[PDB]
């Protein structure tokens, strides 16, 4: 429960989860993309190239 | 669950359970006063006998639906593989930006 | 930790994950390819 | 004695993420390019599917 | 103030092209390294925006070279150098790309040109031609020309740049980078024994 | 109110920010913004879509200002990168899950609850708020849910 | 002073007020120009034979916001550039912080 | 001799996209660029001239 | 090779 | 007649229900669906925010 | 698991004529569309939108 | 009798499979060979004289 | 969590816990008319002493 | 005096040689030679001054 000061005009509380969302770039032969994207503390990084 | 008197927003917030096997989903829309309430067997407030959408199968409201938006893991939508052209939102109705 | 075997943030402290034969060009004529950011170094913390 | 009063409690009923789709803000008429703007934010005219 | 003493140079922006010759026949970019085959275009004013840079009229065959001159950037990408590499005599501490907006040649209903004769805005108040007291009526202006806001006046920008307190440096290496005193093709083996000319 | 020009726009993507590209065959696609309200900023803040201003572009040119790569060491540098061993990671100090739950109307209380979910790594938490009018709907691109071009 | 359009005597004491300025410019480093974080207009970086979309970023991560606070770290952000407009939106420490 | 190129190679490639698409908000272009069979390319130096 | 009637014939100069 | 006007277009839905496959290869095949029956989506209990 | 994909790929594609035609009696919809080598473009389900 | 027609933009939709990626490179092999082909005809696979 | 005025309908759905120990349930009404919000140490909040 | 030229339907044309590929692909690969290439001069082999 994030209790705060009341606002005059409607705002947007920027929720910031400082979690990990890093890439990993390969190139096995001349024209390939084996680049690995990961959403680790999300655990929803279900698919990557 | 119902949608408010003139508002047009609603989520789903149900806790964790085993999701072992599935076949699909089927959303449907229908008036509250057009539908009786279960449990006791008899209804007092339900002063509208006819044109029941859910308990009979006759359904005119599905077309009004704007956008299906799915999220399980609070991060990625249904195709976590970015399959469909629009990854997060799935448009049923259009405000028209590109009619193609 | 086995989940970072691809990500290499847990796999080798900071340098020896790639081909360690290309470290020559970095310490000797590095100024052309000042490259220690392409392979970004892992974070470390005691517990 | 003068103030106008409503029994407003926001602590029980949640404030979870309003997901950034293609138009679900509270109340903005705004402006579109040359084709006229949408009246309200969530009013009965977005039901009328309009082409230009 | 003399340019030759305090780095007081100023007409360093007034440069178009300095194309090099190495043996009185072929140019030094002959070996096709740049967009331009031979010419060292420092600036090209509006002919193919793709030669120019986003907020300057400078041609991008010299724009890389000045970044390549003292700074070790241009191939990797474009770093904005940290607060020690730049002295008050090095690049971009002296120049900054800039633009104005004046008048075109032909567009309007009625346009008769105005020179120094009759500056109309608030003259006869403070300064008509010489510093003198009030000697005139109140009235709208003539010469000062808007392009901004409500008034429908149309023209193109006159974009250029103003370099002064800097010296144009070129290395001599294969890549062209000033890594130390000796460069890769500066005093190599061919570039030490053979004799050549310069007709640039 | 009429300025013809060109501008240069580099890669703002965190994951491909500074990468080497190996020899081969590739194809790319990138999108730009035609809507005057979102892309161009005003000082005082006013809508630019209906108010006179319009966007038109003539030509797009892709550029590659690479190193004149050594051809005696041509096959050496590429073949090392041509392995599952040689890889390129691009990390950030701030690795955000920037969703949005505002204070609509007269709000004083704001609760948050996410049901049973995986938590592995973490760096911190940041909290601050900005006007709903100031922000656009970032689903398709442009919408009349935005006018504050400030 | 007068309630007339065109011709009136009482307009002799008419006081003129200057209109307020607003600079139409760009945010730091041209930010908000390309759809990096947007999903419908996502970047498709593929191979000529491979045809696999590499670039994947959802609503939950603003890709333009991500590099911008990293641009706060790479040297001093006060060093201005033209091809990379280092236009840090700012005010005077006298303008907001009022020194009465 | 064990370093930078001696043979002829241009530093920059002034490339134009093949197909064009303009619409309400998007400015799409599917550019078909292949990196030269020996030479490498840097991404931090890659931009768009509009 | 042509998937109608396959043949192998080449000449080098 | 010579008039200036622009149309509008709207769809309908009567007596039918929504249908979606629970498959990676988007096709509703059997009770043992391609992703709906798959173990990665059927592990320990997790959240929902539709 | 045998006939499945856990990879990032598209489903619906759109292309424009690179060579736009503006003659009196014909429009040449000139697409330079290459099929994905690890994809399967269904000529059964290939159509034009006017 | 006072009418004119002109096309503007043509969108090509080839709504293709989300097929198994390992199978997409392998299940082509026989039709990729010299023996197999897709022969497709009509009842009116014919020519007409008028 | 409070029951608002004219708003008799109350929801309860607690997020998934790691709960173990249990002897049962308990529920009863409570009045804001007679309860302050205690936690700060001192509260003018309690405009009553019932 | 009031007159102007505008443009409406622009086209490129190319009248190729209808050759047998047997000789076409052989000699385009023989013009692909490092030594066997093409060179074109002029009757005006002259520079200019202003």
């Amino acid at each position: 429960t994030f209790e705060v000061d009341p606002m005059d005009e409607p705002t947007l509380l920027y929720v910031l989860f400082e979690v990990f969302d890093v890439v990993r770039v390969h190139r096995p032969h001349r024209g390939v993309i084996e680049t690995v994207y990961l959403r680790t503390p999300f655990s929803a990084g279900n698919a990557t190239t | 669950y119902p949608i408010p008197a003139n508002a047009t927003n609603v989520p789903i917030s149900i806790p964790s359970r085993n999701w072992a096997a599935f076949r699909g989903w089927a959303f449907t829309r229908l008036k509250t006063k057009e539908t009786p309430s279960l449990g006791s067997g008899y209804d007092p407030y339900y002063t509208y006998s006819g044109s029941i959408p859910y308990l009979d199968g006759t359904f005119y409201l599905n077309h009004t639906f704007k956008k299906v938006a799915i999220t399980f893991d609070s991060s990625v939508s249904w195709p976590g593989n970015d399959r469909l052209l629009t990854p997060n939102e799935f448009e049923i109705k259009r405000s028209v930006d590109g009619e193609g | 930790m086995p989940q970072w075997s691809y990500m290499h943030i847990s796999g080798q402290d900071a340098s020896e994950y790639l081909s360690p034969g290309l470290v020559q060009f970095a310490r000797a004529t590095e100024t052309y390819f000042s490259l220690n950011n392409k392979f970004r170094n892992p974070t470390v913390a005691p517990t | 004695s003068t103030n106008s009063f409503d029994g407003s409690i926001v602590s029980s009923y949640l404030t979870t993420r309003m997901p950034p789709w293609a138009g679900v803000r509270q109340n903005v008429m705004g402006s579109s390019i040359d084709g006229r703007p949408v009246l309200p934010a969530n009013s009965t005219t977005l039901t009328y599917e309009t082409v230009s | 103030s003399i340019p030759y003493l305090d780095g007081t140079f100023y007409l360093n922006h007034t440069f178009k092209k300095v194309a090099i010759t190495f043996d009185s026949s072929v140019s030094w970019p002959g070996n096709d390294r740049l967009l331009t085959p031979n010419e060292f275009e420092i600036k090209r004013s509006v002919d193919g925006e793709g030669y120019n840079v986003a907020q300057c009229n400078m041609t991008k065959d010299w724009f890389l070279v000045q970044m390549l001159a003292n700074y070790n950037i241009g191939y990797q990408g474009f770093y904005i150098p940290e607060s020690y590499k730049d002295r008050m005599y090095s690049f971009f501490r002296n120049f900054q790309p800039m633009s104005r907006q004046v008048v075109d040649d032909t567009k309007y209903k009625d346009y008769q040109q105005v020179g120094i004769l009759h500056q109309h805005n608030n003259s006869g108040f403070v300064g008509y031609l010489a510093p003198t007291m009030r000697e005139g009526q109140a009235y709208p202006a003539n010469f000062p020309y808007p392009l901004i806001g409500k008034t429908a006046v149309d023209s193109i920008t006159q974009k250029k740049f103003l370099c002064d307190r800097t010296l144009w440096r070129i290395p001599f290496s294969s890549n062209f980078m000033s890594m130390g005193a000796l460069t890769d093709l500066g005093q190599n083996l061919l570039y030490a024994n053979s004799a050549h000319a310069l007709d640039m | 109110r009429y300025v013809p020009f060109h501008i240069q726009v580099p890669q703002k993507f965190f994951a491909i920010k500074n990468l080497l590209l190996l020899p081969g065959s590739y194809t790319y696609e990138w999108n730009f913004r035609k809507d005057v309200n979102m892309v161009l900023q005003s000082s005082l803040g006013n809508d630019l879509r209906v108010d006179g201003a319009s966007i038109k572009f003539d030509s797009i040119c892709l550029y590659a200002t690479f190193f004149p790569m050594a051809h005696n060491t041509a096959s050496t540098l590429e073949a090392m990168l041509r392995n599952d061993t040689n890889d390129q990671s691009f990390n950030d100090y701030l690795s955000a899950a920037n969703m949005l739950y505002p204070i609509p109307a007269n709000a004083t209380n704001v609760p948050i609850s996410i049901p049973s979910r995986n938590w592995a790594a973490f760096r911190g938490w940041a909290f601050t708020r900005l006007k709903t009018k100031e922000t656009p709907s970032l689903g398709s691109g442009y919408d009349p849910y935005y006018t504050y071009s400030g | 002073p007068t309630i007339k359009e065109g011709n009136s005597r009482e307009l002799m004491g008419q006081q003129s007020m200057p209109n307020r300025p607003n600079y139409i410019a760009f945010r730091d480093n041209f930010i908000g120009l390309m759809y990096y974080n947007s999903t419908g207009n996502m970047g498709v970086l593929a191979g000529q034979a491979s045809q696999l979309n590499a670039v994947v970023d959802l609503q939950d991560r603003n890709t333009e916001l991500s590099y911008q606070l990293l641009l706060d770290s790479i040297g001093d952000r006060t060093r201005y550039f033209s091809m990379w407009n280092q236009a840090v939106d700012s005010y005077d420490p006298d303008v907001r912080i009022i020194e009465n | 001799h064990d370093v930078t190129t001696d043979r002829s190679q241009r530093l920059t490639l002034r490339f134009i996209p093949v197909d064009r698409e303009d619409t309400a908000y998007s400015y799409k272009a599917r550019f078909t660029l292949a990196v030269g069979d020996n030479r490498v390319l840097d991404m931090a130096s890659t931009y768009f001239d509009i | 090779r042509p998937s109608f009637t396959p043949r192998q014939a080449i000449l080098t100069l």
